[PDB]
C-alpha cells in the first residue's frame, strides 16, 4: 500500500499541538526515574516492578548502553522505546564508520532529537510517548541530557521523570550540589527512588547504570543489593 | 404516499415568477424579464422577489417613480453576485 | 560470436500501371548453400488495392508484416475507413525509422492503386526513406533487373523511340521473360514465380514455374 | 458531509460532472451552423469595460485550416484542449501525411475528457463546437463535459441556448445557403444578446470546401449588420 | 393481486411481469402501485386498468429525481 | 445514510449501494436486443437523438470480424472498454494467429472490471455490453453488468423498458433455433416494437442491426440497408 | 505522494478555493497601471512602511526582461516564485526564438501555468493577480491582467487591490485621449488616481515609467511632492 | 456508530463488522456442499433457474483449479472466480518452482493468507465469498477443505455452505462416508439437496455435481450424464 501523507497534528486556535500535549501526559504516566551527574560520571536509576511473581526481571532491561561510554534510560511506555534505541544503536555506527571515533553525547542528541521532531511532523503517524535520560563522560567531563516527544532537549545537573517528578525535582533541589561522587549519587538516587517507590525496594525493583571515565556500564543486583543495603 | 420535490425552475417558471412579483409595481414598459431569467440559473422565488423589491428601492434612491432595466441590472449583481458568499443553497441541494 | 542478422535471399519487383499495379516475387526461402523450401511467396495483399514486397531477413519480414496488419485495423477502428497507399508509406517510413539504431534487414516495395485508379510504386530503404516511382526491383538480382526496365520501360538510350503507354499484356510477357533471364544467372531466383495484379476490380494471382537449380 | 470525487448519484449518474453541466450554462452564447455550402460560426464577447481591449478575448480559434473551434463555459481550461487537438492533428499528419477527420479529432478529445482521478483531479467546464471540412464536406460536432459528442446541423450553446434552439429549429432546413445562414444566425444573436449589436460585440468565422478556415473581422462583418 | 381486487382490471395485466419489473418493494409499496395505477386511469378518464397504468405507477412509487438525462446509450 | 458513500464499505445487510447505483445507468439507456439462431447471431439497437437536427447515437460496435457488441451507459467508459476489447483481440491474434474465444474473452473482461469494484475511491464501470460472438461452437450471446457478473444466454435485452421485450422473447424463444435470418431479424424487430410508445416505432433512422454469420463477417446495418429488413412488418395492434 | 483533488465543483457550479483566493487578492495593496503611446506609467500605492528601516526589499515592481516590467497584488510569497519561473521561461524563449519575449506570450505562460496549477492535485490555487506591462518590438505599448483562475486579459487601464472597483470607476470617469498627450500628464493622471485612492498621507506611492526603450525608472520622492504640488495647485485654482 | 465503516478499526467491544457483513452475503448464495467419500471427494451444487432465456451451462458455481484440485464457490461470482485466478496461478507457481503438484494444506495456506491479506486495510474490502477445496492424492488420500470470508480453513469429513447451512449439514452426519466409495455417494449427495429449497422459494433448479478420486484417476472432472440421471432417477423417492 502506501502511507497517508498528511500531518494529523495541527495548531490549535489556542496555538497548541494537541497530540504532543497529550503525549506529554503519556510520559507523565510513565515509570518514575532519575539521573544525577556528580563530578566523575552519571548515575541512572529507574524503578521497575514486575506486575506478578511469574515474570523474569532478568529477561528485559531498562538501563540500556548505546556505546562504550554512553548509557540511556527513559520514562514512558515500552514498545516505543526499543525502536529509537535501535535507531541510536545505528546512528553511533554511522558516526563511527565516518569518523573512526565514538560519538559525542551532544552529537548523538542532535540526531535523536531530529528523528523525533522529524517524526512528529510527518504524515499519518502518532508522535512518540517517551522521554529519555542520556548519560556519557566524553573528554573527561560527564554529560546529562533529557529529550521529549516534541524533539527538544536539555542539559540537566539532576532531574526527575515519570511519576511524581514534580516532587522528586524539589527533593533534588534540596539534595544535590556540585561536589558529590558517583557513590553519593547512588545513595541519594536510592533516597529519591524511595520517595515514590513501593513498600519494598529489593535488588530487582530498580536498575542502575553508571558512566565513568572508564565508560558506561550497568550494575548487577549483587552490588545493587549492597547499595540498597545501608540505604535510607 | 406522495413525495413532492420542489426544485428550481428551468427558465420559464422563473419568468413566470418575475411576472408574479413584478406585476404590481411601477415599471418601465419596454423591459424584458427573459434577460433577467437568463442571469439567474440557480435561484429561488424568494430571491427573485428580493430582486424585484430591491430593484424598486433603486428607483426610490435618487428621484424616480418607475424603475428601469438598468435598475434591474443593479439588483441582479447585488442580490445574486454580491451576496454570493452566503447563497444558502449548495449544501442544501445535497440536503446536508 | 552470435550474429543476429543473416541473408535469406528473395527477389521482388513492382511496376505501376496506368490503371493497375504488378507485384511479383520469387518463391524461394534459402540461405547458406542449401534450400529451406521451394515455396515462399512474397505477395501480401494488404488491401484490395495494396500489395507489399518484403525481402532480406525473413523473421523481420514476418514481424514487420504482422505489425502492419495490426496497424491497419488500428487505423480502421479509429477512423472507420481504410488506409490509402500514401498513408501506408507515410506510416511505414516512420515504422522503419523507429528502430534506427537496430535496423531491419528488409527491402520493401509497395505496390497499389491511388485514389484516382493509377498505379503507385513506393520502394523503401531499410531505414525509412522513399519516393514514388514507376518500377522498382528489390532483392539480389535487382542490379540485373533495373536497367532492362530502364531500356524497355524508360525508353532510355534509344534513338527515335516512340512512347506507347505500357499495356498489361506487354507487361506480363515482360515479367515472364525477365524472371527467366534473372533465373539464368542468379542463384537466389527461385523455382516458381508469384505474380499479383492490382486492378480496379481486385487482385489476381498467378504462379509461373522456373528452372530449379 | 464531503463525499468523494467519484461518487455516484442515488439516481445513478454522478455529482460533479453533472455540476459541470450546470457550470457551462453561465458562459456566453455561441452558434455554429453546418450548411452544405460551408459551416458558419459566431459568438458574442460579453464586453464588460470601456477600458477593456475587445480583441484580446475570443472564442473562435482554429486547430487546422479546415477545423475551427468554439468554446463556452470556462475559458482558461479550454486552451489545454486546444493544444491537445493541435498536437494530435500534427501527430496524424506527421504519421499519415494527411488530415485527421473532424470526428476522429472529436473522439480523441472526448477520450481525454473523462480521465481525472486520485492516482498517477476534476472534470472540465467547457462546451465545444467543432467545425471542419473533411472529404465528407461540411462537418459540425458538439461535445460534452461528460465526453459525449454528437453531430449537429445548427447548434446553439450558452445561457440563451434553450431559447435559441427553439428559434433555430423553426428557421433551419436541409437546403440552406451560407449567406442566409450568416444573417439568419445574426438575427437570433441580435434577439438573444443584451448589448446593442455592432461590429465589436460579436465575431464570426466560416469554413468552406473551396478555401480554408477563415475568420471574419470588423471590416467584412458589419455589412451583414447593416444588411440584417 | 390481492389489492387489485375491487378495481376495474382489464385482462391486459401480467402480475408475473409486474412483480419482476418491480423488485425491492414491500407490501406497502406494492399496495401503492395499485392505488396510483388506479388514479392515473381517472386522470386520463379511463374506467378499466391497463398495463401502462401500473408501469407509470411504478415510477411514482419509486419517486425518482427528474434531472434531464437522455444523454446515455 | 452513511453506508452509501464508498465501494469498499459494506452495508449492514451486505448490499453495496454503489454497484446498486451503477445498475441504474444501464437502466437509463435505450433498448437493444441480442439473440442467436443455430448459425447466426443478430442484435438490434434502438438509437436516440436529442434534437431533430442532432444525429442519432449509435450503439453497435464492430470489434472483430466475428465479434460485435452493443453498449448501454456512458460512451466514455464504453470506448474505454472498447479500445481495451479491440486490444485484447488483436494481441492474441498477433500471438497465436487465430481468432480468440468469446467465453475466454469475457472472463478477461470480468476480471478486468472486478478490480476497481474493490479498491478505495474507484468507481465501477456502468455499462450493459451485449456480446455477439463466435467460438467454434457457433453463436454465443453474452451479457455484462456493472457487478462484473457476465451471463451466457440465448436472448436478452437491456436498457430502459426491456421487460416487455423479455416477455415477447419468452413466448417465442422456441422458434428462434429454427428460423433463419429474414424472419429472425424481424422477430428481433418484433421484440423492439413492444418496448415503444404507441405511436412511433421504426422510422428508419433510429435503429441498427448487426449480424455475424457462420460464413458471414459481422456487419452493422444502419437505416438505409435496414429498409429491406424493416419492411414487411405488421401494423401495431391496439 | 499527496494525491488529493482540492479544487472541486459546487452543486451550483462554483470553485470555492478560487473565489476565496480572489478575496485574498481583493485585500492587497492597490496598484494602478496605465499605458501611453510611447511611455507606460505604472505604480503601487499603500507602501505602509515603518518609515525608519529598510525599504529596498519590499519592492513589488520587477522586470522579467528589459522590455517587460511587472507589478502585482495579493500575498507576496506566491508572487515572487512565479516571477522566478517567468524569468527562467523568458530567458528560455531566447534560448529558443531570437527575439525578446512578447508580453502576450509571457502572459499566456503565466495564465497557462496558473490554470493547470488549479487543475492538479493537492494544490491550493494562487492568491495573486498581476499587471504585466510590456513595450514590445516595433514600439506598441500594452498591458494585461491575470485573474487567479488564469485568464490573461488586455486593457487600456486597470487597477487591482483593496479598493479597486471605485478606483476603476474613477479611471473610466477620468480616462480620455488627451490625458495621454503628455507623459507627465499621464503621470499626473496616475497620481490623480492614487490621490483618488485612500488616505495615502503624502509618502504613500511608488511609481515607475518606461519610455518603451529604457529600463524601469523610479523617481525619488521629490517629483512625488512636485507632481503632487502641481496637482494640488491645479485642483486649487480649478476650485 | 462509525465503528463499523473501515476494515482497519475495532469495535468498542472489539470486533470488525465489515467482515461479518461480508459473511452475511454468503447466506444469500444458494447452496454449495462437498463431502469426501472413502476414496474420493464429491462436490454438490444446485443451481436456481433465474429465467428460461439463460442457456444450460452458464455462470457455473463450480470451478476446476488444477487437474486434481477442485473448488466449489458460494458468494459473489466475480470475487469467486477472482480467487480462482490467483489460486490457479498459485499452483502454477508451485509446479513452476518445485516441479510437482501442490498439497491442499499448502494451497489453502497460501490462498487463505491471500484472503487474510485484505482484512487489514481501509483501502480494500473483505470478500463476501466462501468456498470449498477438495482433491485426491495417491500418497495422501482425499482432502476436503473450506475457507470462510475471514480466511480460516479446516479439514472436514463433510461440509455445507449456502442459504440453508444447518438444514443441509443436519443430514450429512446420517451418512457413513468412512466406508462408502464414490458411487452411491453420488445419489446420497443428490438426495440431501433434493430435500431442500422447496418449490415455494424456488421455481426450478439444476443439478451440478463434481467428482474426483482414484476412480477418476486422481483427475478432477464433472460427473457423467448417465450417473446424474441415476441421481434424478433417485430424485422422486424423497416424496414417501
Amino acid at each position: 500500500e502506501r502511507g497517508y501523507s498528511f500531518s494529523l497534528t495541527t495548531f490549535s486556535p489556542s496555538g497548541k499541538l494537541v497530540q504532543i500535549e497529550y503525549a506529554l501526559a503519556a510520559v507523565a504516566g510513565g515509570a518514575p526515574s532519575v539521573g544525577i551527574k556528580a563530578a566523575n560520571g552519571v548515575v541512572l536509576a529507574t524503578e521497575k516492578k514486575q506486575k506478578s511473581i511469574l515474570y523474569d526481571e532478568r529477561s528485559v532491561h531498562k538501563v540500556e548502553p548505546i556505546t562504550k561510554h554512553i548509557g540511556l534510560v527513559y520514562s514512558g511506555m515500552g514498545p516505543d522505546y526499543r525502536v529509537l534505541v535501535h535507531r541510536a544503536r545505528k546512528l553511533a555506527q554511522q558516526y563511527y564508520l565516518v569518523y573512526q571515533e565514538p560519538i559525542p553525547t551532544a552529537q548523538l542528541v542532535q540526531r535523536v532529537a531530529s528523528v523525533m521532531q522529524e517524526y512528529t511532523q510527518s504524515g499519518g503517524v502518532r508522535p512518540f510517548g517517551v522521554s529519555l535520560l542520556i548519560c556519557g563522560w566524553n573528554e573527561g567531563r560527564p554529560y546529562l541530557f533529557q529529550s521529549d516527544p516534541s524533539g527538544a532537549y536539555f542539559a540537566w545537573k539532576a532531574t526527575a521523570m515519570g511519576k511524581n517528578y514534580v516532587n522528586g525535582k524539589t527533593f533534588l533541589e534540596k539534595r544535590y550540589n556540585e561536589d558529590l561522587e558517583l557513590e553519593d549519587a547512588i545513595h541519594t538516587a536510592i533516597l529519591t527512588l524511595k520517595e515514590s517507590f513501593e513498600g519494598q525496594m529489593t535488588e530487582d525493583n530498580i536498575e542502575v547504570g553508571i558512566c565513568n571515565e572508564a565508560g558506561f556500564r550497568r550494575l548487577t543486583p549483587t552490588e545493587v543489593k549492597d547499595y540498597l543495603a545501608a540505604i535510607a | 404516499d406522495r413525495k413532492i420535490e420542489f426544485s428550481l425552475p428551468d427558465l420559464e417558471g422563473r419568468t413566470h415568477i418575475f411576472k408574479i412579483h413584478a406585476r404590481s409595481m411601477s415599471v418601465e414598459r419596454d423591459i424584458r424579464f427573459e434577460l433577467l431569467a437568463r442571469l439567474c440559473p440557480n435561484s429561488t422565488g424568494a430571491e427573485i422577489r428580493s430582486v424585484c423589491t430591491e430593484a424598486g428601492m433603486f428607483a426610490i434612491r435618487a428621484r424616480r417613480k418607475i424603475a428601469t432595466e438598468k435598475d434591474f441590472l443593479e439588483a441582479v449583481n447585488k442580490v445574486i453576485k454580491s451576496y454570493a458568499k452566503f447563497s444558502a443553497t449548495p449544501r442544501y441541494m445535497t440536503y446536508n | 560470436r552470435f550474429s543476429p542478422y543473416v541473408f535469406n535471399g528473395g527477389t521482388i519487383l513492382a511496376i505501376a500501371g496506368e490503371d493497375f499495379a504488378i507485384v511479383a516475387s520469387d518463391t524461394r526461402l534459402s540461405e547458406g548453400f542449401s534450400i529451406h523450401t521451394r515455396d515462399s511467396p512474397k505477395c501480401y495483399k494488404l488491401t484490395d488495392k495494396t500489395v507489399i514486397g518484403c525481402s532480406g531477413f525473413h523473421g523481420d519480414c514476418l514481424t514487420l508484416t504482422k505489425i502492419i496488419e495490426a496497424r491497419l485495423k488500428m487505423y480502421k477502428h479509429s477512423n472507420n475507413k481504410a488506409m490509402t497507399t500514401g498513408a501506408i508509406a507515410a506510416m511505414l517510413s516512420t515504422i522503419l525509422y523507429s528502430r534506427r539504431f537496430f535496423p531491419y534487414y528488409v527491402y520493401n516495395i509497395i505496390g497499389g492503386l491511388d485514389e484516382e485508379g493509377k498505379g503507385a510504386v513506393y520502394s523503401f530503404d531499410p531505414v525509412g526513406s522513399y519516393q514514388r516511382d514507376s518500377f522498382k526491383a528489390g532483392g539480389s538480382a535487382s542490379a540485373m533487373l533495373q536497367p532492362l526496365l530502364d531500356n524497355q520501360v524508360g525508353f532510355k538510350n534509344m534513338q527515335n523511340v516512340e512512347h506507347v503507354p505500357l499495356s498489361l499484356d506487354r507487361a506480363m510477357r515482360l515479367v515472364k521473360d525477365v524472371f527467366i533471364s534473372a533465373a539464368e544467372r542468379d542463384v537466389y531466383t527461385g523455382d516458381a514465380l508469384r505474380i499479383c495484379i492490382v486492378t480496379k476490380e481486385g487482385i489476381r494471382e498467378e504462379t509461373v514455374s522456373l528452372r530449379k537449380d | 458531509y464531503d463525499r468523494g470525487v467519484n461518487t455516484f448519484s442515488p439516481e445513478g449518474r454522478l455529482f460533479q460532472v453533472e455540476y459541470a453541466i450546470e457550470a457551462i450554462k453561465l458562459g456566453s452564447t455561441a452558434i455554429g451552423i453546418q450548411t452544405s455550402e460551408g459551416v458558419c460560426l459566431a459568438v458574442e464577447k460579453r464586453i464588460t469595460s470601456p477600458l477593456m481591449e475587445p480583441s484580446s478575448i475570443e472564442k473562435i480559434v482554429e486547430i487546422d485550416a479546415h477545423i475551427g473551434c468554439a468554446m463556452s463555459g470556462l475559458i482558461a481550461d479550454a486552451k489545454t484542449l486546444i493544444d491537445k487537438a493541435r498536437v494530435e492533428t500534427q501527430n496524424h499528419w506527421f504519421t499519415y501525411n494527411e488530415t485527421m477527420t473532424v470526428e476522429s479529432v472529436t473522439q480523441a478529445v472526448s477520450n481525454l475528457a473523462l480521465q481525472f482521478g486520485e492516482e498517477d483531479s476534476r472534470p472540465f467546464g467547457v462546451a465545444l463546437l467543432f467545425g471542419g471540412v473533411d472529404e465528407k464536406g461540411p462537418q459540425l460536432f458538439h461535445m460534452d463535459p461528460s465526453g459525449t459528442f454528437v453531430q449537429c446541423d445548427a447548434r446553439a450553446i450558452g445561457s440563451a441556448s434553450e431559447g435559441a434552439q427553439s428559434s433555430l429549429q423553426e428557421v433551419y432546413h436541409k437546403s440552406m445557403t451560407l449567406k442566409e445562414a450568416i444573417k439568419s444566425s445574426l438575427i437570433i444573436l441580435k434577439q438573444v444578446m443584451e448589448e446593442k449589436l455592432n461590429a465589436t460585440n460579436i465575431e464570426l468565422a466560416t469554413v468552406q470546401p473551396g478555401q480554408n478556415f477563415h475568420m471574419f473581422t470588423k471590416e467584412e462583418l458589419e455589412e451583414v449588420i447593416k444588411d440584417i | 393481486q390481492i389489492h387489485s381486487r375491487k378495481m376495474n382490471v382489464s385482462p391486459d395485466v401480467n402480475y408475473e411481469e409486474l412483480a419482476r419489473c418491480t423488485d425491492d418493494f414491500n407490501g406497502a409499496q406494492c399496495k401503492a402501485v395499485c392505488v396510483e395505477a388506479g388514479m392515473i386511469a381517472l386522470r386520463r378518464g379511463a374506467t378499466e386498468l391497463t398495463h401502462e397504468d401500473y408501469m407509470e405507477g411504478i415510477l411514482e412509487v419509486q419517486a425518482k429525481k427528474k434531472a434531464n438525462l437522455q444523454y446515455y446509450a | 445514510n452513511q453506508y452509501d458513500n464508498d465501494v469498499t464499505v459494506w452495508s449492514p445487510q451486505g448490499r453495496i449501494h454503489q454497484i446498486e447505483y451503477a445498475m441504474e445507468a444501464v437502466k437509463q439507456g435505450s433498448a437493444t436486443v441480442g439473440l442467436k439462431s443455430k448459425t447466426h447471431a443478430v442484435l438490434v439497437a434502438l438509437k436516440r437523438a436529442q434534437s431533430e437536427l442532432a444525429a442519432h447515437q449509435k450503439k453497435i460496435l464492430h470489434v472483430d470480424n466475428h465479434i460485435g457488441i452493443s453498449i448501454a451507459g456512458l460512451t466514455a467508459d464504453a470506448r474505454l472498454l472498447c479500445n481495451f476489447m479491440r486490444q485484447e483481440c488483436l494481441d492474441s491474434r498477433f500471438v497465436f494467429d487465430r481468432p480468440l474465444p468469446v467465453s475466454r474473452l469475457v472472463s478477461l473482461i470480468g476480471s478486468k472490471t472486478q478490480i476497481p469494484t474493490q479498491r478505495y475511491g474507484r468507481r465501477p464501470y456502468g455499462v450493459g455490453l451485449l456480446i455477439a460472438g463466435y467460438d467454434d461452437m457457433g453463436p454465443h450471446i453474452f451479457q455484462t453488468c456493472p457487478s462484473a457478473n457476465y451471463f451466457d444466454c440465448r436472448a436478452m435485452s437491456i436498457g430502459a423498458r426491456s421487460q416487455s421485450a423479455r416477455t415477447y422473447l419468452e413466448r417465442h424463444m422456441s422458434e428462434f433455433m429454427e428460423c433463419n435470418l429474414n424472419e429472425l431479424v424481424k422477430h428481433g424487430l418484433r421484440a423492439l416494437r413492444e418496448t415503444l410508445p404507441a405511436e412511433q416505432d421504426l422510422t428508419t433512422k433510429n435503429v441498427s442491426i448487426g449480424i455475424v454469420g457462420k460464413d458471414l463477417e459481422f456487419t452493422i446495418y444502419d437505416d438505409d440497408d435496414v429498409s429491406p429488413f424493416l419492411e414487411g412488418l405488421e401494423e401495431r395492434p391496439q | 505522494s499527496y494525491d488529493r483533488a482540492i479544487t472541486v465543483f459546487s452543486p451550483d457550479g462554483h470553485l470555492f478555493q478560487v473565489e476565496y483566493a480572489q478575496e485574498a487578492v481583493k485585500k492587497g495593496s492597490t496598484a494602478v497601471g496605465v499605458r501611453g503611446r510611447d511611455i507606460v506609467v505604472l505604480g503601487v500605492e499603500k507602501k505602509s512602511v515603518a518609515k525608519l528601516q529598510d525599504e529596498r526589499t519590499v519592492r513589488k515592481i520587477c522586470a522579467l526582461d528589459d522590455n517587460v516590467c511587472m507589478a502585482f497584488a495579493g500575498l507576496t510569497a506566491d508572487a515572487r516564485i512565479v516571477i522566478n519561473r517567468a524569468r527562467v521561461e523568458c530567458q528560455s524563449h531566447r534560448l529558443t526564438v531570437e527575439d525578446p519575449v512578447t508580453v502576450e506570450y509571457i502572459t499566456r505562460y503565466i495564465a497557462s501555468l496558473k490554470q493547470r496549477y488549479t487543475q492538479s492535485n493537492g494544490r491550493r490555487p494562487f492568491g495573486i493577480s498581476a499587471l504585466i506591462v510590456g513595450f514590445d518590438f516595433d514600439g506598441t505599448p500594452r498591458l494585461y491582467q491575470t485573474d487567479p483562475s488564469g485568464t490573461y486579459h488586455a486593457w487600456k487601464a486597470n487597477a487591482i487591490g483593496r479598493g479597486a472597483k471605485s478606483v476603476r470607476e474613477f479611471l473610466e470617469k477620468n480616462y480620455t485621449d488627451e490625458a495621454i498627450e503628455t507623459d507627465d500628464l499621464t503621470i499626473k493622471l496616475v497620481i490623480k488616481a492614487l490621490l483618488e485612492v485612500v488616505q495615502s498621507g503624502g509618502k504613500n506611492i511608488e511609481l515607475a515609467v518606461m519610455r518603451r526603450d529604457q529600463s524601469l525608472k523610479i523617481l525619488n520622492p521629490e517629483e512625488i511632492e512636485k507632481y503632487v504640488a502641481e496637482i494640488e495647485k491645479e485642483k486649487e485654482e480649478n476650485e | 456508530t462509525g465503528y463499523d465503516l473501515s476494515a482497519s478499526t475495532f469495535s468498542p467491544d472489539g470486533r470488525v463488522f465489515q467482515v461479518e457483513y461480508a459473511m452475511k452475503a454468503v447466506e444469500n448464495s444458494s447452496t454449495a456442499i462437498g463431502i469426501r467419500c472413502k476414496d474420493g471427494v464429491v462436490f454438490g451444487v444446485e443451481k436456481l433457474v433465474l429465467s428460461k432465456l439463460y442457456e444450460e451451462g452458464s455462470n457455473k458455481r463450480l470451478f476446476n483449479v488444477d487437474r486434481h484440485v477442485g473448488m466449489a464457490v458460494a458468494g459473489l461470482l466475480a470475487d469467486a472466480r477472482s480467487l480462482a485466478d490467483i489460486a490457479r496461478e498459485e499452483a502454477s507457481n508451485f509446479r513452476s518452482n518445485f516441479g510437482y503438484n501442490i498439497p491442499l494444506k499448502h494451497l489453502a495456506d497460501r490462498v487463505a493468507m491471500y484472503v487474510h491479506a485484505y482484512t487489514l486495510y481501509s483501502a480494500v474490502r473483505p470478500f463476501g465469498c466462501s468456498f470449498m477445496l477438495g482433491s485426491y492424492s495417491v500418497n495422501d488420500g482425499a482432502q476436503l477443505y473450506m475457507i470462510d470470508p475471514s480466511g480460516v480453513s479446516y479439514g472436514y469429513w463433510g461440509c455445507a455452505i449456502g442459504k440453508a447451512r444447518q438444514a443441509a449439514k443436519t443430514e450429512i452426519e446420517k451418512l457413513q462416508m468412512k466406508e462408502m466409495t464414490c458411487r452411491d455417494i453420488v445419489k446420497e449427495v443428490a438426495k440431501i439437496i433434493y430435500i431442500v429449497h422447496d418449490e415455494v422459494k424456488d421455481k426450478a433448479f439444476e443439478l451440478e455435481l463434481s467428482w474426483v478420486g482414484e476412480l477418476t484417476n486422481g483427475r478432477h472432472e464433472i460427473v457423467p450424464k448417465d450417473i446424474r440421471e441415476e441421481a434424478e432417477k433417485y430424485a422422486k423417492e424423497s416424496l414417501k
